[PDB]
């Protein structure tokens, strides 16, 4: 088994990402506020591998629980929403340094959330009456080499977009030294 | 807070002063409740690997780690819906309420049935778009008032609302949601939590009714937690609106429907931190204000 | 059965009535409990692939196979504990309590703690040789006395009392049972059953001293039933005992401790085809005779 | 995904067995009736295979719902306590046919539980004093070529001394 964490901020799309791989549908009623860990078989190159997912509960209320979560894990995904500044900020501020003082040696991946709401007028527009914009990739990879992330991804749980590649890569950074 | 010197002809002061006993006893029937805590307990630990279970089984902090994000859930919803208006709120209250279209004539149950329905039609789409689906709602909303009808209310009647209300379901679904579930950025009560408050809600309804507690404002109090609790597995917003619209269609009240795109999402808790956030005073003068609006040019 | 012109001297009757009640209210409290069901269908639905599910949901008869085998179970059990003598058992339960040993002065709370302590260590070695884990129990015992002396017992007193009797157990354990548990072939109440049904042994306890029913049998009974639901996690032999112990020396009786190792069996319905099944008045009966030998 | 499903009569030790076969530990306090499906990476000549393991209630009351577990089944486990005649006897009364009904064309194993009871003291006492026997694997093995078994296994879940083989023989059963 991969161990695979998958944190973040509340509402970024963390457990709808997760629904949306594991089951090839996005889920469009009620939903999970942690999705119960679940593990799928994932082909790389011929090989089988046993990725082993886990949800988690991103707000403060949850920060002494949250990490007992963490041990043995072998690669994280901090999630930001890609029209959320505020989960984008959070990943320098608290996210990257709350698995690296609990697994300072287990990679990580930058995962940029909800990408098909960067083509969103609605969005956009409620945005810029906030003075915001969305996170560009190339802002998003910049971060990823500041904070030594592995890389950085980006993906749509709503269209399936790039989201097969997520785990793809989150596999990869899980093998290695 | 005082209100001992203000004017009131809505019994507001009864509500508050039952406000006050149900916030005061929260922590010990939900914070407090064993099945709550067992449920928080097992929630938490499903995610904790065994060996770290063992480990932390030792510390005398370890029940706490467990329990304390679930009690902070339950602990901000209570506070978004617990009702303790400023004076000022309670005066404006007062004076909205004497706005509201009223009739006096009583209607019968197949008009209140079909209030009840296009109520629950204006703000759906697929109900409008589909007879099928509209006329099963009108014959649960019809069983529901025939029900209640004269009666205390039940949590068994509402589990047989709730039930009518979910006709397009297919058979063997579970009725009460058996974990934390969420859409839209919502945050709504555990199962556990939602049941026992779901009973509360309940008691609340019928003593309201015993006490002469204005409907309109019963109403909105009533619309709000229930879509906080949030017990079951599905229809938890029909179930509300159908709920709320017998108390107000009662008293002579319009049928209520929703609030605003915009002020929705500040009734209950949201883990969408950018989103503002109402008490439960601000949610019922607004919707009083929105009740008062039913009938006018804008409708 | 009509037991309406029989010698009775116990209040065996309103007893009887009270039982015939509950029985008659069961399938509505328990069977039909929305809570109940949803926990039947959520255990059901564990093991059945998704993709049956989905096809099951267009049958009309899916949710009654869902909930059909936990029904059979809880209504199996409380046929095993609803108390129905026979006119002969009627008449033997009156001979057995003029038998049984009874102080007229009431012992302290003191003096309870201690021979309730006594009742547990006497058929458990671990307590026997653990004199920590006695002095624990024996704490746990005199706190629940406490609390309950002169009051309507509750849920909560229990819940306090469960716990206080599970002291080498480590921090946040569940206090209820999960799921389904079962160990030597028992068959016991599922959990939210079990949760249901303890509350109404405690409204019993409190309503059969009101009407002044002969305790010993009271004692009986609430041993019974509250060993078949297991409620808890973990001690509900130590509770049921503990609890069964204040409603015997209330009354000037001796402490109860277990059955013979041939009879326990019997009590509750088994897993094991071959255990001799006894009904709810045979226990009494029973219950009754082991009682009278306490002096000895 | 091979998936393994285990049936018989209650208290013949359907969970003790998979749970001493999961954790290595015979359970000795409270277990639960019905063990919840997992799954377990086994090793036969150098490669992995993953084997579902499936528990179920045996008690007639649950004989409406426990078909509906049995789709996609590979291979079923029919157990029996060699101690208890009445059980051995519903493997061919009710198991073998429930299983041929609801789920055909499916390999099973016959599986004798509990065999470390053979030794002991009481159970024996108990058997010849009813006239009864415990189960001997040779008539068991005639019973499984009757009932076109796999072949006949047997393991104590309490001493561990033949569970492994079990669950070797089951993959095997479901590979043939
Ligand atoms: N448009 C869009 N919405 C999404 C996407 N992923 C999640 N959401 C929405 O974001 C909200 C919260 O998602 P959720 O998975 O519960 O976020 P979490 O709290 O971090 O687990 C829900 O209303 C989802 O429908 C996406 O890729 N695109
Ligand atoms: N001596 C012995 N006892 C066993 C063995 N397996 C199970 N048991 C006992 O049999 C009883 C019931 O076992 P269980 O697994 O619950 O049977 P099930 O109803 O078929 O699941 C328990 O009290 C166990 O202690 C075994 O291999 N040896
Ligand atoms: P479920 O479909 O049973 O009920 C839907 C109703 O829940 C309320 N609701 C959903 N999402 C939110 C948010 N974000 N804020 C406030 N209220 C919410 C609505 O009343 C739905 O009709
Ligand atoms: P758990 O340890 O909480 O409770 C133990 C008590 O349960 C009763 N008990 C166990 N096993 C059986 C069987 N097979 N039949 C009847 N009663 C049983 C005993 O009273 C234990 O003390
Ligand atoms: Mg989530
Ligand atoms: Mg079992």
């Amino acid at each position: 088994t991969i161990k695979c964490v998958v944190v973040g901020d509340g509402a970024v799309g963390k457990t709808c990402l997760l629904i949306s791989y594991t089951t090839n549908k996005f889920p469009s009623e009620y939903v999970p506020t942690v999705f119960d860990n679940y593990a799928v078989t994932v082909m790389i190159g011929g090989e089988p591998y046993t990725l082993g997912l886990f949800d988690t509960a991103g707000q403060e209320d949850y920060d002494r629980l949250r990490p007992l979560s963490y041990p043995q894990t072998d690669v994280f995904l901090v999630c930001f929403s890609v029209v959320s500044p505020s989960s984008f900020e959070n990943v320098k501020e608290k996210w990257v340094p709350e698995i690296t003082h609990h697994c300072p040696k287990t990679p990580f991946l930058l995962v940029g959330t909800q990408i098909d709401l960067r083509d969103d007028p609605s969005t956009i527009e409620k945005l810029a009456k906030n003075k915001q914009k969305p996170i560009t990739p190339e802002t998003a990879e910049k971060l990823a080499r500041d904070l030594k992330a592995v890389k950085y991804v980006e993906c749509s749980a709503l269209t399936q977009k790039g989201l097969k590649n997520v785990f793809d890569e989150a596999i990869l950074a899980a093998l290695e030294p | 807070v005082n209100y001992q010197d203000l004017e009131d002809n809505l019994n507001l002061k009864g509500l508050i002063s039952l406000e006050d006993d149900r916030n005061a006893n929260f922590e010990s029937n939900v914070l407090k409740n064993e099945k709550f805590l067992d449920e928080a307990r097992e929630i938490s630990k499903k995610s904790i690997p065994e060996a770290t279970v063992k480990q932390m089984s030792h510390l005398p902090e370890f029940d706490d780690i467990l329990t304390e994000g679930a009690k902070k859930v339950e602990s901000r919803i209570n506070k978004a819906i617990t009702f303790r208006p400023s004076v000022e709120e309670f005066s404006e209250i007062q004076d909205l309420v004497k706005t509201l279209p009223k009739t006096k004539v009583i209607e019968d149950l197949s008009t209140k049935t079909n209030e009840i329905t296009e109520a629950l039609a204006a703000t759906s789409k697929t109900i409008q778009r589909t007879p099928e689906l509209k006329e099963q709602l009108k014959t649960a909303i019809e069983d529901f008032l025939q029900n209640s009808q004269g009666k205390p209310l039940t949590v068994q009647m509402i589990e047989n609302l709730n039930h009518g209300l979910r006709p397009d379901e297919g058979e063997g679904r579970l009725l009460y949601k058996k974990e934390n579930l969420t859409k839209e950025n919502a945050v709504f009560s555990s199962p556990e939590a939602a049941k026992i408050q779901l009973a509360e809600t309940v008691d609340f309804i019928n003593r309201a009714k015993n006490e002469g507690i204005e409907p309109s404002v019963v109403g909105a109090l009533v619309y709000q937690r229930l879509i906080a609790y949030a017990p079951f597995a599905e229809g938890n917003g029909r179930m509300a609106r159908v709920i709320v619209n017998k108390i107000l269609l009662d008293a002579g009240y319009p049928a209520f429907t929703k609030f605003s795109d915009e002020f929705e999402p500040q009734i209950i808790p949201q883990t969408k931190a950018s989103t503002k956030s109402a008490t439960s005073s601000e949610v019922v003068v607004e919707f009083l204000k929105e009740l008062a609006k039913k009938g006018s040019k804008e409708d």
